[PDB]
């Protein structure tokens, strides 16, 4: 109220000791817990944390790759937290080589169930999948207990290193020859709507584009061939109900310098991996296009 | 070191089983019309809107418009809002029918269930019976919407 | 492959063949991987065999 | 060892070495507090009883 305590200085957080500092000063005694400097104070990436079966987290004990969580009409399992590389074995986006290599790590009783569940129901993918962002630190217990983030940065604990992004080559796409100095990175869905397979193709999209309606022209121009698939396919299949040939959202932005070319490896086995070093979470709901 | 907060008061006398009642809804969401600062209880949720003639509707636009908040704390002197915004979390009752999972999509919608009921009972005064708005996952939020338009 | 207006016939042709993706028409390619072009030219005619002795005589 | 006797294959004088590793258990134990005791605990109001 006073002028002095109006014009008076914004306090540092840092330089105040915490609420268990001054509680345990105030009446003056001393426990054997070290207190004071509490750890993830100073942490704006809001996290969460998720249990998952064994049978999932292979290729994720590396900190850095999303986490999509699905429905089932089933009761008791009903959410599984499916990786995206085991999300990339169903696409028929990549490539066939690399299909039968991550497929040969994910043999687990979990991973074909979740593979049978991705093409059992008559509902397409993307009004099955939500997204979860980026995973930063694994558990490996008897079932995992993984950390991802809604929103913010992805660091260790104490903010020692930075964590990148992973993202397979063949799920990676770019649409321009040179980029800006800020691009947002995207995800991709689009519906082949042909007789044989209905398996959708997976992409990011590492692009400069924040308006919707540019990032859709675009959108459009790359996947002309696809829009004219589901048109054939309402043409020549009559009382069907297509939609959405194309689904998209923003999945974050990076710092258009750190993007390049690194490896995972789990069990002997490479998978070479576009990485994005100094990136941030940052989700949103799918977007549709046709 | 205090926060930016509603303070909302209460013409009506309010009892001791009535502000336990009150005490009860600590994390519940409530739409206001216009963010002041001393604003009274007659617009706390949607009682302002509710009519005989109008529905689902006009309820569903005007809760695309209205400036949600949550409750902080509840005192015999006055009650504490809390504006939130966006990038942080906070803490919300499941005042809606349906359990929610983790992960799951949520958004606000118009109580299907209107007027005298055994849930709808929550501090009603004399010409004032305080509405709280529905938090319903995404996908049966769809379903209800389509359901209700082909009807 | 028989030339009609140069009155040469070809015997030993090896092509690819293949289906399209949209449509369940085929599609001939060179076992290099060049595609095929000679459907286009009027005057020319084409025999195919299959490894399970199908027959097809493309016009 | 010990020397052995007539047209017997006697000992060869051996050495072994073994290591052994630290086992790591964290322990951890979460606790509360409400948003109350945190808005009480450094603020005064009136200076009341």
């Amino acid at each position: 109220m006073d002028a002095r305590a109006v014009a008076k200085r914004p306090r540092d957080p840092a330089d105040e000791d915490n609420e268990l500092v001054t509680a345990l000063k105030a009446k003056r005694e001393v426990n054997t817990i070290s207190v004071r400097y509490l750890y993830h104070a100073d942490h704006q990436a809001l996290t969460a944390r998720f249990f998952v079966p064994e049978g999932l987290v292979e290729f994720e004990a590396q900190p850095g790759a999303l986490l999509i969580r699905m429905e089932t009409g089933c009761d008791s399992p009903r959410h599984l937290y499916i990786s995206l590389y085991l999300l990339g074995i169903r696409a028929s986006n990549v490539s066939a080589s690399t299909r039968c290599l991550l497929e040969s790590v994910y043999t687990a009783s979990a991973a074909r169930a979740a593979l049978q569940w991705l093409d059992l129901g008559p509902h397409l993918l993307h009004r099955r999948l939500e997204t979860l962002g980026c995973v930063k630190t694994v558990s490996l217990g008897i079932t995992s207990l993984l950390t991802c983030v809604m929103r913010g940065y992805l660091y260790n604990t104490l903010k020692t290193e930075v964590f990148a992004l992973m993202i397979p080559k063949d799920m990676y796409l770019t649409w321009e020859e040179t980029r800006g100095r800020l691009q947002y990175v995207y995800l991709i869905i689009v519906y082949d709507y042909d007789g044989p397979e209905t398996r959708p193709g997976i992409y990011v999209l590492t692009s400069s584009i924040a308006h919707w309606q540019t990032l859709v022209d675009v959108a459009r121009g790359k996947f002309a061939r696809e829009r004219c698939s589901f048109v054939n396919r309402r043409i020549t299949r009559p009382r069907q109900i297509p939609l959405c040939t194309g689904v998209i959202q923003k999945l974050g932005w990076c710092l258009a310098d750190d993007i390049h070319t690194s490896f995972l490896v789990h069990k002997e086995l490479k998978l070479s991996v576009v990485r994005l070093d100094n990136f941030s979470v940052e989700l949103g709901d799918f977007r549709e296009f046709v | 070191a205090m926060e930016a907060n509603i303070f909302c008061t209460f013409d009506h006398k309010l009892s001791i089983a009535d502000v336990g009642k009150l005490t009860k809804l600590v994390a519940a969401v409530v739409p206001i019309p216009q963010r002041l600062h001393l604003i009274k209880h007659y617009q706390l949720g949607l009682h302002q809107f509710v009519d005989h003639t109008r529905g689902y509707v006009r309820l569903r636009g005007l809760l695309r418009n209205m400036t949600l908040t949550l409750m902080r704390r509840v005192e015999g002197n006055q009650i504490l809002l809390h504006v939130p915004t966006h990038g942080l979390l906070y803490t919300v009752l499941n005042t809606g029918p349906v359990t929610w999972e983790k992960g799951d999509a949520l958004c606000v919608l118009p109580p299907l269930f209107h007027g005298p009921l055994a849930r709808e009972n929550l501090l009603t005064l004399g010409q004032w019976e305080l509405v709280l708005p529905w938090i319903v996952p995404m996908p049966l939020a769809l379903e209800i919407n389509q359901r209700l338009l082909i009807m | 492959v028989v030339r009609c207006v140069r009155a040469q016939v070809d015997l030993g042709v090896e092509v690819r063949a293949a289906r399209c993706p949209r449509t369940g028409l085929w599609i001939v390619r060179d076992r290099r991987g060049r595609l095929r072009r000679w459907l286009s030219q009027p005057e020319v005619c084409v025999l195919y065999v299959t490894p399970d002795l199908d027959f097809y005589w493309v016009l | 060892r010990v020397a052995s006797g007539a047209g017997l294959p006697t000992s060869r004088q051996t050495t072994i070495m073994v290591t052994k590793y630290s086992e790591k258990s964290p322990i951890t134990i979460p606790f509360e507090l409400s948003a109350a005791c945190l808005t009480y605990l450094r603020e005064t109001f009136e200076g009341t009883i």
